[PDB]
């Protein structure tokens, strides 16, 4: 559980942002595409495991996990690629929450930006350091810390 | 344009 | 400390490696653009500062440290931007010496991508798992776990 | 093309 993160895609402007999730924190990274392709998963995924210990990724939908692309970049990260089956039924709403939170804080800042990439960023840090105790981006670090001690 | 990601 | 970054900028290709190094640990993350803008190290801090708890920029030059688009993103994101003197000496060296290896790194992938952007996130994915013992990545996750706490 | 970013 300190390695597992969760892909999510939703669509704004008609654009589509690609978020992962870190399950057990909740911390985000995220990035605006014109739209989700396996090239554009496969890239988002590199940078993201060479920036956290990235053991697991439950992929977003059946064509970025059938990806080949996508495959690929897992196995060069040592990513183990899965599905996103919410077994547990909780996942889909913890999901759709907070894809309506990251649409509201873009939405409040949405005109400080000419661009949707700097809104979608500006809603990244501020997701990650909202305290709720502590914010996602402490919970990230703590947990991640002691699993390597 | 008076915007973070463009000031002018 | 813990919040300390520098900026580093390198060129390959006709292309510009834009970087930033936690100075305590080593850890970097790293992109390619076209040239370096104070738009696009503006944009690259935004993103640095919703992932990490950045205190403090070291900026690369002194056109950055003038721009007034990094000054805006340094503002917003609640980053101290400073100069990048090399009071001490060590700096100008150790900066040299992570560029060379940055590109040593790149050239030992660069044909298992098409892309620069590619070999570049691989060559951050290698430097910041490589132990030297801990990784860097281990590094910058125990410090700032030990100024949390 | 045979590269990670480029299957083909
Ligand atoms: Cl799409
Ligand atoms: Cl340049």
């Amino acid at each position: 559980s300190p390695g597992i993160w969760q892909l999510d895609c939703t669509h704004l402007e008609g654009k589509v942002i690609l978020v992962a999730v870190h399950v057990a924190s909740g911390y985000i990274e995220a990035e605006v595409i014109p739209a989700e392709t396996g090239q554009e998963t496969a890239y988002f995924l590199l940078k993201l495991a060479g920036r956290w210990p990235v053991k697991t990724v439950h992929t977003d939908n059946g064509s970025n996990f059938t990806s080949t692309t996508v495959k690929a970049a897992c196995w060069w990260a040592g990513i183990k690629q899965e599905d996103g089956i919410p077994y547990n039924p909780q996942s889909q709403g913890v999901i759709e929450s907070m894809n309506k939170e990251l649409k509201k804080i873009i939405g409040q800042v949405r005109d400080q930006a000419e661009h949707l990439k700097t809104a979608v960023q500006m809603a990244v840090f501020i997701h990650n350091h909202k305290r709720k105790g502590y914010s996602a981006g402490e919970r990230i670090v703590d947990i991640i810390a002691t699993d390597i001690q | 344009s008076r915007k973070i990601d463009n000031l002018d």
